[PDB]
């Protein structure tokens, strides 16, 4: 399920490991993998084959209790560049691609990378617009119709200290800057999403200029063979709005299959499980959908992507693009849990007022709602009553436009991904590429550390794989014991079994720990990354 | 409401749960007695949220009902386009 | 209170020490008389602590009882942990 | 017991020798390394074997009173080589290792650091709050009950010009930094506090990228291999929250007797001054441990780490990091004895905060507590306003819903730190290497003593103690005598020698002269403090 | 869609409202009916009389 | 005719193509992005456009 | 560069505001609607001075972006009629600069 | 210039204001009279704190000039008590940068001496310098301690 | 203390008074005044009344 074989997980990672680290080598300058006489090189080999670890191929995916005898020799696949091995060069070359790729796509000054120094470096973050972000999370919904609660989030709340919310997640702003551009907001919170708007739409000017119109190849959206930004084999952890996994399953013509859901199965593309499902301890994996427009509501309608074929994959490249390295990387992640956040905020805090006395403004009184006989312990009064973010009357009470849309989360599917037209010469049918994805989480990383709210805990747990977004000071939140996950996990942290391996494809420890020793810039660091994934095809 | 009779938690508990002001969850508990538990929790879920929906009826005396919300049929759409009221107004009817 | 009878310092003195508005310690002393002295200081302790611990009585007509400060069990915790306050609200019950 | 400490420890330092001869020089330029007027070379030829005169290995430690000197022969390892022994030196090559070892991630500028130049130079220190942080002794479960007095204090103590608050020594910023980076002010104090931990937090980023970890067979401290910053148990100059008793007898399998705390057996685990207190006039002891909010009764509640192994290397990580040299050295530290806050702070006179209404700010006219209708002298109030400000109803009538940490004075646990293990040598054995600590006092920069607002003989006392500060100005202690100690040895001021002898308690005097000689770049003497004394141990 | 304006009927000898918080304003909460010109202008918040 | 400065695809107060449809006549005013407003646009036609 | 040696140039403020507004996707569809329905008639435009003034005076001192810069027969009308002070100081300066 | 290669320097604001006061010819005689009557007696100074506060605030926040800088016992008691918040931004900060410069100069006397040579009850300082020599006295005396 | 008569005189301030006062009067004052300031005695008999 994910509570037991789990974290008592390291223990049986001691039928196991304290011999420290061999191809562990990833940190110095040009020489302890180019001088003369060494144990570990007979491996990191070929331009064919891409050898890696495993047993005498006890077959590979499945069961629990294995043997040890006898076997063979090798290969196994991977799909980037940004990463030629480990020290040919100690500053110039990529944050190089940061002084030769961008010229007059021009240079800088005080106010927008203003919008840069005090939202990704130091030490000051939240907890209940946490609640409000799952009053937020992703597909359409009927919250497409109202205004005033964050209206007054503003009205008290830029006036705080140069550092506020929401800049790692991937749904906080879509259909709003689709509709209204004229009448709510000022000009130093009003000019930092437009002028940094169209030079990544002049990055629309900078990843379909310098190539090519005249000759294309083999039927996958476009010119797909592609490379590493634009075709029909990148869908993903992408777990926000709707287009890409059945992007794996409604574009046509190549090969022969298998997957997993770490679960069970049958696929229909039906939907509407109904009122009988609030659903908090049991056994199933079929996919929810919930209300359609030019679709149509209820039970039935067909299932294609929500919207088209330019944006949601927009998600997925610049995804392979600029947040941590923003963040001091100050941050990190885990998992969470769902019966306290599931409900003491959907009724009992509106009762009887003597209401209707004229317009509400400014904060000192026995009125507006956060006060001194409707909180003492035991439920719902210090992260929407800690921190005076303070609000208004209609958004968080009432009961027929936020009951609606709740809960059935994260069971999920295990990939066989197929990069584009570059495996046809007899390598890879069952030489499948898993490469690994998400299916129903939240959004945190915050060092509300020394912070005497989350008392070393209770609610929420860990769920740990992909290989960029990870985090250095850990050994403080998942537990059972005294001194565990670190003193055998100090340099590239502690590894798993099962979602597709941080291994088995194209990913190691890649923007953190090689300029975790050379961070050229705000910025030159930022001209090669919008260039960061090369290779060797036709 | 009666008779089930009143949620003391306990593991009865009762599905709604028709209260406002549960200064009750704690309050005392203190703690739960000797029963199996698991759901338990569900009974509190469904009926507490019912205790919300029925706790309203009102606050509709100052709304400002819901809206067409979008551009979509709207079974005519053939003599005027559809547009949705995103509710920046302070919905009060004063 | 009676009889001990009244701390004049002296070294009697008495354990509480149930006054307010003491223009008394000084005041004159003047000075402490011919006694051994040492405690004194601690009999002064447990009593001066009572001297406002008891003198609260009121100022609970404005409060604002406490909170769990923090949370852990919290005898339920199975659908309901907590956090204890930090309450910047300006507490007066009015 | 601590004072006629004064009386029998300097007056046998009574009558002065005839040339103080061969170790305490400090001020000239260079090639006086090179023609001796003066000694430093026949106790100077190579450090690693360097071999003092040496009375009777002295059966160190016993009582106090004196014979005359016999040594043996020699061993003990100045593992040091880098201000290497010495006398030929200038200030280009290691404020140097701070200006070529470090290249590009987050560095300084106009408002807030040479800011750090127009708050850290005044000599007249204030009086309540730096003693608020001994009403209590340092909070995870006591600091959660308060918000209004202290911090609203410097609301008012804001309102005239630019004199910001709550920074230098650690006590005002990370637990209860990890959610008050606030907003109802105007403008520049905290937010850039939060600009005061992520720069150096590029620590967190600048001593876990050089090392070789997991280096364990038996599984060592690599947390004694590559930066004794990082391991637990050292405890930097001046002493803070609870884990002592369990990082030196629950770390691993080779540890062996020598430890002290004033008296007799070890310490035995009875329990903690709470409602059962008269231990304020009697003789030496008690060792209190903890009593949580989530606690219930029992007899001994049990062994495992408190907080544990992170908060240990970064906070106590301004002990190496910030203050006495752009300073030029003002912060001056002492322990206490605990009575003008632990037995005497009264007077009880106001009326209630008036009946049943509000509490805004502005300052005018007569009815009040902080009004002299309660201020002549005796309470806390006329006491209180030498400067320009106001007060309130629940945050000063305070002393009766938090205080009760009364107490006695200023404890400690003496003991002998332990072998360097496999680089190797041991069999000359009996002479171990102690190292100290102390846990209830103060520090202080520069103030006012020729003299017209503050006392003597109730709550303060000299200390010259823990070596990297330089304090020229506490000329005012303890009278009835000669002219002896300010115009006969401006050579040699006071210390004593055992909680450590900074011989045996050897911290440095670096900042001392060159903080009475060093200035080109406002941040380069810092560059003289992170590459000055690391380990090359073995 | 340009023919649906929800300007109210101001009484005689009355001042024209300016701020959109009073009910007499055409951009006020009360007079935003779906699928009109006012929902366009408020769906662009142009304070107009 | 009209000229739109920039195209947003995701705006839902007006269903796509309710009022304006792309009719580009110049190499200068070509709009590979505006063609989503056209009724019945599939993958191949825009991506080849 | 050679041709425009001493000729008139655009001050950076107008370049920035203009770049934002062409760049912009804030541009409300009400603006497009008005531009289409007016369709560049002097009698039509000169009838709607009050509404257009409210429209532009709004959209400017709340996002600092220039509106109606799309159609040519919009900034001529604006500079000829709404130039004597109906608009703020900066906006008419941007239009005159274009 | 070689001695003060980097000793504390006085920020241009305090330099400008102090110079402007020293070159003021309309300096009110009230300050002279008060400095004469007080005569640097601490019990006298601490009694007049309200009046001195009002006088200095009035004199500065009309002409941006620091007052009472002539006497060492007078800028000093000000930069100890009327430096606590009775006076605004630049007034005290001027006093304070001045006195910081004084202590930087004292540390400068401590620079270039060789501690080490105290002969016949004379410090190395007084054998080296003069400002640190106790026999040499200030130009004007307010108290008998110097003698 | 008691002012008294038999109690002998004691310095108000320690020796650092002399050093700081001398440094101030002999460096900072001449550096600013540049030989314009003059030292004078007062006429108390004509001032106090």
């Amino acid at each position: 399920t994910l509570d037991v074989q789990m974290g008592r997980f390291m223990e049986t990672w001691a039928d196991m490991m304290p011999h420290h680290p061999h191809w562990v080598n990833e940190h110095l300058t040009i020489l302890q993998f180019i001088a003369p006489s060494n144990p570990r090189l007979r491996f990191e080999l070929n331009p064919a084959f891409d050898f890696f670890v495993a047993p005498g191929d006890v077959d590979l995916p499945g069961p629990q209790r294995p043997p040890e005898a006898m076997p063979t020799v090798n290969a196994t696949l991977r799909i980037i560049n940004g990463n030629i091995p480990v020290p040919l060069c100690p500053i110039s070359f990529r944050d190089c691609r940061g002084t030769q790729l961008g010229l007059g796509r021009h240079t800088m000054t005080p106010a927008t990378i203003k919008a840069v120094k005090d939202t990704f470096e130091d030490r000051a973050y939240p907890t209940i617009f946490y609640m409000l972000e799952a009053v937020i999370h992703g597909n359409e919904r009927n919250f497409c119709a109202l205004l005033r609660l964050l209206t007054q989030c503003i009205r008290g709340y830029w006036e705080q200290s140069h550092r506020v919310a929401f800049v790692n997640n991937f749904h906080m702003l879509m259909y709003i800057t689709t509709y209204l551009g004229n009448g709510e907001l000022p000009e130093v919170c009003i000019n930092i999403y437009r002028d940094l708007l169209q030079h990544v739409r002049a990055l629309r000017q900078t990843i379909t200029d310098f190539t090519i119109q005249g000759e294309g190849h083999n039927g996958e959206t476009s010119e797909a063979l592609n490379n590493i930004l634009t075709d029909d084999t990148f869908i993903a952890p992408i777990l926000w709005d709707c287009d890409a996994l059945i992007y794996r399953d409604e574009a046509a013509r190549d090969r022969l299959p298998a997957i997993r859901v770490s679960g069970r199965n049958g696929y229909q593309a039906l939907h509407f499980v109904d009122m009988a499902g609030h659903n908090f301890q049991r056994r199933d994996n079929v996919l929810i959908h919930g209300r359609p427009v030019r679709g149509d509501t209820g039970q039935a309608i067909p299932i294609t992507p929500h919207h088209d074929r330019e944006w949601g994959i927009l998600s997925k490249i610049y995804y392979y693009i600029v947040i941590p390295a923003f963040s001091r990387g100050s941050c990190c992640t885990m998992g969470v849990r769902y019966d306290r956040l599931y409900p003491a905020l959907q009724a009992v805090i509106v009762p009887e007022i003597p209401a209707d006395e004229e317009a509400p403004t400014t904060p000192e009184d026995p009125r507006h709602p956060l006060h001194a006989h409707q909180l003492v312990p035991n439920s719902l009064n210090v992260y929407f009553h800690n921190a005076h973010l303070t609000v208004d009357g209609d958004a968080l009470l009432t009961l027929q436009e936020l009951m609606g849309d709740m809960a059935e989360r994260t069971t999920a599917i295990l990939v066989s991904s197929a990069p584009d037209a570059g495996a046809a010469t007899a390598t890879t049918r069952n030489m499948r590429i898993y490469d690994g994805a998400l299916y129903h989480g939240l959004i945190m990383m915050a060092y509300q550390a020394y912070d005497e709210t989350i008392a070393t805990g209770t609610f929420f747990y860990p769920v740990p794989v992909n290989p960029l977004f990870a985090c250095p000071e850990h050994l403080a939140s998942l537990r059972g014991m005294t001194n565990a996950r670190r003193v055998l996990a100090k340099m590239v942290p502690p590894i798993p079994p099962f979602l597709g391996a941080n291994h088995h494809a194209t990913i190691r420890q890649p923007v953190a720990y090689h300029v975790t020793h050379s961070k050229s810039d705000f910025n030159t660091l930022t001209y090669s990354l919008l260039g960061g994934y090369f290779k060797f095809t036709p | 409401s009666n008779p089930t009779t009143f949620s003391v938690e306990a593991i009865a508990a009762y599905t709604p749960v028709a209260l406002i002001r549960l200064l009750n969850a704690s309050g005392p508990l203190q703690p739960g007695h000797r029963v199996d538990i698991a759901d338990a929790r569900s009974i509190y879920t469904v009926g507490a949220a019912a205790s919300a929906a029925r706790a309203r009826a009102n606050h509709n005396a100052n709304t400002i009902r819901r809206t067409a919300m979008f551009a979509e049929t709207d079974p005519m759409t053939w003599l005027r386009p559809t547009v949705g009221l995103r509710r920046t107004f302070n919905p009060r009817i004063i």
